């Protein structure tokens, strides 16, 4: 389950429609399935790069298969997404790519339909690690590809339905072409994803393509325990809890450092150097220290983490507050998430069951000490019980459980300086409620992305696949001015007018005898911090960044 | 899942056949004793399924064959045996050649169902002769050429049931005649040292059928006179133990058949018979390379005694003789044929056979009267007999450039003599520049390339590169910075047919060559493997072979010299201190190869690889007007 990774094969038609299409503007089916198939990969490698992805045309003249079978080819075989292997896609786009596929693959040559869903078994079945998923997207413009054999389409439905069984879910992106027919037709029961759908016959447009919303770059998907703590109830009987994270901050990964000649990765080795005498050091003969006026503080490096213990690591339970106590200005962590979990205890799951139903039914939240790890300093906590919300298509969007909330320390609370309470009035507050009212807003959680990540992760793509230009991401997060003040309209102007104002717009050099005069003459004024520096650093003084303590130093040392 | 259902149709077979595609998925995730048990569980259905060679072919079938594991080894030829039946000639040719790397293998049950799918595949696969397919005529073939090698393994009782098959109808006549006949076509050269015992076991088996097992005599304790087959029984236990009396039991067997077809037989017929034995003989002393003494011997005696087949290959008779060192059995065959153009092929052949024993008067003597017929060539003979290698070689060399004779245009026979005893007149003299620049003009133009040339048409190996690599030996150990072996020597260590024939015959050659670059690490196996194979050599000549034990005994002498040597400089406590070259010299200078009884090949390996010795010990270290005296003195006993 956790070790498992997803794993793709893809499936382009080469037949001779599929090459022509109608002479416009719009993309041909086959460069629509190559940019789709190249914008799966771009978003596959960025986020989770370990996924298996391979693509097989199928319909060729030429033939690339692990065991020999007319017309088919393995372009690449399962292996995690890399910038070579999209390079390698890329040179079919457009016209010339459309030549350079024909003279390199070639099209026509009537295949069976059935081998080809053979050989993807095949690299599903060579693989040597775990498998979690199992698809085969079917890029076609056509619908029905046999009819005049009905022994063909029997050997592929046999196929398609071992393959369901084997555990292999296909599930074709289907692409529209002029005439009148995309009919659901021999893929009926083929389609192991079975998607829900009207199933309307007339379809006059692109199928479940644009559905992939073409390049989301940014994710990374995991699922891990993150700590395995002991809830104690008392000091004899306790329970064993699990300790998720539902949101975390998402980082750009580390830079590495490199060698310019070579392009190769260069190891670092951090060690402490002798103390100008010559050899190394133990991590026994220097102890850490501190320094607090005129008086230093020694201490090793042991009794450093002890003076940070207080408590096992574990959840003590403290009492229970009802649920109106837990303000919401309050707030210094991403709240966790808390299952049972019965590795440790057996038992721990009833328990936790019967606590969260009693605890959500009289609006309580339990409040415990929290220790994470060995050495940590207890930081108070409110289990706030979240009971389980689904959706009408069985879909979990509140798991049950009990939910962290960090409450802070009378330390960790600021304190604002005196405001004087001005209150508006009737007749402004009912515009203020109009404006508001105008800019209605669903807000969701799938609504903006990270414009910082987005750039990055756009630059990196324009880095590796030399696009000669690195494609502007739209800035999600930027308030669409101009359509926001039309749509506004002038109402605007009369909430101006009524409270603002009419006139309120609303918006070397030195050297040893002029540094003995000057400390004579005693400014040192117009002498700037940069001056001050180059000067100490230069002579070889001691220096630091206060403008105080250059100006005693040099005053108390160039003349005494 | 995979183990349950194993144990399941352990005793359901029908079952698993809807879990058949699933089972052929996870078989390439496995790689313990799970994949035994998914073979396995292949191996309950493979009659009732059809398309099987595809999915083996795509789970990389042939590759798990070869992997060292008892049971999924018989699991897989198992399965191969079931699904063979319906396979097809292109896919069995494919899967014929996993198969039949097998044969060295142990746990005898392998190779059991190993001959049990090959006699099958004998079986189906002799065909009617018409031809059908490449494929089908090809894995025949193969299988063929396996199950002979079949008759010489290890479990007696396996042996016993590939002879079985093998003497049963429809593959070796139950006729005498015919089954004599047959038996050469179950050469297989993979197998000859047996073939012998294995060849008159088959002829003497079928008499056992045979309504004559009485007392062959009237008895009459002062006798026990008994029956046939207390006679016939050990004289086969015998024969199969040393070749010796096989080679004699099979040799007088096909004497006394061969004489006895003559009363139920005609000849025309005989002809025939004659004409194939006659070729098959042939295809024997061809094919043949591991040279077995006594098998090449029986051939050729059997041979010598019969007017139809002394037309047998002179080639194929000198080379055979040559590589077994069995010289004197040719020698009579050839002399018996010569009593009865494409005769001074035998001669030439008769002369080559004679040269490898010494006796060169009786050379120089057929080198006259047959070959030659001019009047160069009686002079220069008669200059060579006493010792004159001056006048000879001169006037061999004379005769060999020449835009005259007209009055008659020598024959390629006789030039060819003439450049061979030229480049031996110059070896018996010290003109190694001399020998070497005629010994290489004579495979290209100016600058010849020593590479690959001589390496072809092994004549040139046989003749030229002997005297070529001597004389390049000898001028580098003069002193002449002349490097041309060496990259020959070292781009000569690739493949069988640069290294094999380098290192059976020239391996003290090789061992002062390596000795010289100093690697003495190399040089010392070198030396090693020289002194083995001058073992085995003296092994094999005969007793009653005089001046050719002589010869190979000669050369013990420089051997252990150069092996002395080798000890000496290795051990740095001789280095050291001067006793032990004081020491050294004496031993040296005391002993000498006896003048007026050795000829001057060996005082000059003796003396010029001392001289050199002396030289590489004159580097790291009196010991001078001493050492130059002791190489005074040894050349000073050469010209006396």
């Amino acid at each position: 389950k956790y070790s498992g990774r997803d794993s793709l094969i893809f499936l382009v038609d080469a037949s001779k429609a599929m090459f022509e299409s109608q002479s416009e503007d719009e993309l041909t089916p086959f460069d629509m399935s190559i940019q789709c198939i190249q914008s799966v990969y771009i978003s596959k490698i960025i986020s989770s790069d370990r996924d298996l992805l391979a693509v097989v045309f199928y319909g060729t003249e030429k033939d690339k298969n692990s065991v020999n079978f007319k017309n088919i080819y393995v372009l690449q075989e399962l292996d995690n997404p890399g910038a070579k292997r999209i390079l390698e896609l890329d040179q079919f786009k457009g016209q010339q790519g459309q030549k350079r596929f024909q003279d390199m693959m070639g099209h026509g040559s009537d295949y069976s339909l059935s081998e080809v869903l053979w050989v993807c078994a095949n690299l599903f079945s060579d693989v040597q690690f775990k498998m979690s998923h199992k698809r085969i997207m079917l890029f076609t413009n056509e619908d029905n590809p046999h009819g005049n054999d009905s022994a063909k389409a029997s050997r592929a439905r046999t196929k398609a339905g071992d393959l369901r069984d084997t555990g292999i879910f296909l599930d074709l992106m289907h692409l529209k072409k002029p005439g009148g027919f995309d009919i659901s037709l021999f893929y009926r029961d083929i389609i192991s994803i079975a998607e829900d759908e009207d199933l309307r016959v007339h379809f006059e447009e692109s199928s479940k393509l644009e559905d992939l919303l073409r390049k989301v770059r940014a994710k990374e998907t995991r699922k891990r325990a993150l700590s395995r703590l002991k809830l104690k109830l008392n000091k004899d009987i306790v329970i064993s809890v699990g300790i998720y994270n539902l949101v975390q901050k998402a980082l750009k990964p580390p830079p590495i450092k490199l060698y310019r000649e070579t392009n190769e990765p260069v190891k670092t080795k951090t060690r402490t150097f002798n103390t100008s005498t010559g050899g190394l050091l133990l991590p026994s003969d220097t102890k850490r220290s501190q320094i607090y006026g005129s008086r230093q503080i020694i201490l090793e490096k042991e009794e450093t983490e002890e003076l940070k213990r207080f408590d096992d690591p574990g959840l003590m339970l403290m009492g229970f507050k009802p649920l109106v106590l837990l303000k919401k200005h309050h707030y210094l962590r991403p709240s966790l998430f808390v299952y049972p979990e019965e590795s440790l205890v057996i038992g721990s799951s009833t328990l936790f069951s019967a606590l969260l139903i009693k605890c959500l039914e009289k609006e309580v939240a339990a409040l415990c000490r929290y220790t994470p790890r060995r050495n940590i300093p207890p930081y108070f906590v409110a289990l706030v019980p979240q009971e389980e919300e689904l959706d009408d298509q069985k879909i979990q969007v509140t798991p049950p459980g009990f939910q962290l909330v960090f409450l802070p320390f009378a330390d960790d609370k600021r304190k604002m300086p005196f405001t004087e309470k001005i209150m508006a009035t009737p007749e402004q507050v009912g515009k203020m409620k109009a404006i508001v009212e105008k800019l209605r807003f669903t807000y969701r959680s799938d609504s903006f992305e990270n414009p910082v990540l987005q750039q990055h992760f756009r630059n990196l793509e324009a880095l590796a696949l030399d696009l000669m230009e690195p494609e502007q991401a739209v800035d999600l997060t930027l308030p669409k001015v101009e359509a926001m003040n039309k749509r506004l309209g002038s109402l605007v102007d009369e909430f101006k007018e009524l409270v603002y104002p009419p006139d309120y717009n609303p918006e070397v050099e030195y050297s040893e005898e002029e540094l003995k005069t000057h400390i004579s003459k005693g400014t040192l004024g117009k002498f700037t911090v940069p001056m001050l520096k180059e000067a100490c650093r230069a002579y070889g003084l001691k220096s630091g960044l206060k403008k105080q303590e250059l100006l005693e130093a040099l005053t108390k040392h160039f003349q005494d | 899942f995979i183990v349950c259902l194993n144990k399941v149709t352990k005793s359901f077979p029908p079952l698993a056949d809807r879990f058949m595609n699933a089972v052929f998925f996870l078989l390439p995730k496995f790689h313990g004793v799970l994949k035994t048990l998914c073979l396995e569980v292949v191996l309950c259905r493979v009659e009732g399924m059809t398309e099987l060679y595809f999915q083996l072919k795509s789970k990389d079938f042939v590759q798990v064959m070869r992997h060292r594991d008892d049971e999924r080894q018989k699991v897989c030829l198992d399965i191969i045996y079931k699904m063979m039946p319906k396979l097809k000639p292109v896919e069995l040719r494919e899967l014929l050649n996993p198969v039949v790397e097998f044969v060295s293998h142990p746990s005898t049950t392998c190779r059991e169902q190993m001959y049990n799918i090959l006699m099958w595949i004998h079986d189906n696969y002799r065909d009617p002769e018409s031809e059908t397919d490449n494929d089908s005529q090809e894995i025949f073939k193969l299988a063929k050429d396996v199950l002979i090698q079949g008759l010489i393994d290890e479990n007696p009782g396996l042996q016993l049931i590939i002879r079985n098959f093998w003497s049963h109808e429809t593959r070796l006549p139950s006729n005498t005649l015919d089954r004599l006949l047959a038996l050469n076509s179950l050469y297989s050269p993979k197998i000859e040292v047996h073939f012998l015992s294995l060849a008159t076991n088959f002829l003497l088996e079928m008499t056992s059928m045979s309504p004559d097992y009485p007392n062959p005599m009237f008895e009459h304790l002062p006798d026990i006179q008994i029956k046939h087959s207390s006679l016939i029984t050990p004289l086969q236990a015998v024969a199969q133990r040393d070749p010796i009396i096989a080679k004699q039991l099979f040799s007088s067997l096909f004497s006394g058949i061969l004489k006895e077809m003559d009363k139920f037989k005609t000849l025309s017929e005989k002809n025939n018979i004659t004409q194939k034995l006659l070729q098959d003989f042939n295809r024997f002393l061809n094919t043949t390379f591991s040279f077995f003494p006594p098998f090449v011997s029986c051939i050729q005696d059997i041979s010598c005694q019969h007017a139809a087949l002394l037309s047998l290959d002179p080639a194929a008779v000198s080379a055979g003789c040559l590589a077994s060192l069995q010289q004197p059995v040719g020698i009579r065959l050839l002399e018996e044929a010569l009593l009865r153009p494409p005769d001074v092929l035998r001669w030439v052949e008769l002369a080559k056979l004679y040269r490898s024993i010494g006796e060169y008067d009786v050379l120089r003597g057929i080198f006259t009267s047959e070959i030659g017929t001019k009047q160069i060539t009686q002079s220069a003979l008669l200059a060579e007999a006493r010792s004159d290698y001056s006048e000879a070689a001169k006037q061999y060399d004379e005769a060999l450039n020449k835009q005259d004779w007209v009055d008659g245009e020598p024959t390629e026979a006789e030039k060819d003599f003439w450049e061979l005893a030229s480049l031996d007149c110059y070896n018996h003299l010290a003109e190694w520049k001399s020998l070497e620049y005629c010994s290489t003009a004579s495979i290209d133009s100016e600058n010849p390339p020593d590479l690959n040339k001589i390496w072809s048409e092994p004549f040139y190996q046989e003749t030229y590169l002997p005297y070529m690599i001597r004389s390049k030996l000898k001028l580098l150990l003069q002193g002449e910075a002349d490097q041309s072996l060496l990259t020959f020597i070292d781009k000569a260590m690739h493949g069988e047919l640069q290294k094999a024939i380098l290192e059976l015959h020239y391996s003290q050659e090789l061992s002062l060559l390596y000795l010289l670059q100093d690697d003495v690490d190399r040089a010392k196996y070198y030396i090693q493997n020289g002194i083995q194979s001058f073992m085995q050599n003296y092994s094999s000549i005969d007793v009653l072979l005089h001046q050719s034990r002589l010869t190979k005994l000669q050369s013990v002498q420089a051997l252990t010299e150069i092996q002395e040597f080798i000890s000496f400089i290795s051990k740095q406590g001789n280095l050291s201190s001067q006793v032990p070259l004081k020491r050294l010299l004496n031993t040296w200078t005391n002993r000498y190869p006896d003048a007026k009884m050795d000829p001057m090949n060996i005082w000059d390996d003796i003396i010029t690889n001392r001289c050199f010795f002396l030289s590489k010990i004159e580097e790291k270290l009196d010991i001078s007007s001493l050492i130059r005296s002791c190489k005074f003195s040894m050349k000073m006993k050469m010209i006396d």
